[PDB]
């Protein structure tokens, strides 16, 4: 039910280092 | 991983590490998709060209780790298996067509904030992500060029064009595989390499935040070679398969 | 090849 959020980022609001590049190529 | 850099502590809490007991080494990469299953290649337990055909007490899993090579107390979990499941058309013959694998854990492993599972793709995310140009990430302990890591290395890559694909390779590709890499035009390299097949290409679906498993590091020719691409198991394409064996399970 |  909770997949794919992670306990050390999505849960505690903080984003990694080089997911911002993922979120860019949508674009 | 080739050009990748290290990993974050608990940034691919699916990250599973397959390991041969005898001899005592890294054999691939693997995913965890719940407290109890966990999501590989098929060749990384069944390759006959090369004698490999592992039974499931040949094997073991460590998850939640980050150091490639020392015990990480309080933090990993070493699991054995009770029952590996290759998906029943398997292609290790011709060209690793359907190259996937279950792997069910002798007990569920409890979550932490180093362990935790992936999402698998439905219909829909399937279709609205697996498009070419959009980036994708994989990681794993394998080769740093065509030598091994310290810790967990992580790389992001974008989807190819499926006739960029085949154009790079004499090798066929089915509607079961997508290719991920960087084109020579494009100024940057990385791919996954030896010691990193089994292991997850995942996307951050920007919907809903979701890390979602779309790949599994299945083939290449060599690493990061320029117009060369790696290769990577379509999992909702098989997801019917995956589902099935979780479902019958017990039943 | 394969990845392994
Ligand atoms: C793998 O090993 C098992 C156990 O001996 C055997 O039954 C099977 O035939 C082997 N698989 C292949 C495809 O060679
Ligand atoms: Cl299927
Ligand atoms: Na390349």
């Amino acid at each position: 039910a909770d997949c794919g959020l992670r306990p050390l980022f999505e849960k505690k609001s903080l984003e990694d280092k080089t997911e911002r590049e993922l979120l860019e190529s949508y674009i | 991983i080739v050009e990748g850099s290290d990993a974050e502590i608990g940034m691919s809490p699916w990250q599973v590490m397959l390991f041969r007991k005898s001899p005592q080494e890294l054999l691939c990469g693997a995913s965890l998709i719940s407290d109890r299953w966990v999501l590989t290649a098929a060749h990384c337990l069944l390759y006959p060209p090369w004698d490999k055909n592992f039974t499931e007490n040949d094997l073991l899993v460590r998850i939640g780790k980050h150091s490639r090579t020392r015990y990480e107390r309080n933090i990993e979990k070493i699991s054995m298996l009770e029952k590996i499941y290759i998906h029943p058309r398997y292609n290790w013959r011709e060209n690793l067509d359907r190259d996937i694998a279950l792997m069910k854990l002798k007990k569920p492993v409890a979550f932490s904030d180093y362990i935790h599972p992936v999402c698998l793709p439905d219909r829909e995310t399937a279709a609205s992500l697996l498009q070419a140009g959009y980036k994708g990430r994989v990681t794993g302990w394998g080769n740093l060029k065509e030598g091994q890591p310290s810790v967990l290395q992580v790389v992001n890559l974008p989807i190819v064009e499926r006739p960029v694909c085949k154009d790079s390779t004499r090798i066929r590709i089915t509607d079961n595989m997508f290719c991920a890499g960087y084109k020579p035009d494009e100024g940057k390299r990385g791919d996954a390499c030896e010691g990193d097949s089994g292991g997850p290409f995942v996307m951050k679906s920007p919907f809903n935040n979701r890390w979602y498993q779309m790949g599994i590091v299945s083939w290449g020719e060599g690493c990061d070679r320029d117009g060369k691409y790696g290769f990577y198991t379509h999992v909702f394409r098989l997801k019917k398969w995956i589902q099935k064996v979780i479902d019958q399970f017990g039943e | 090849x394969p990845x392994i």
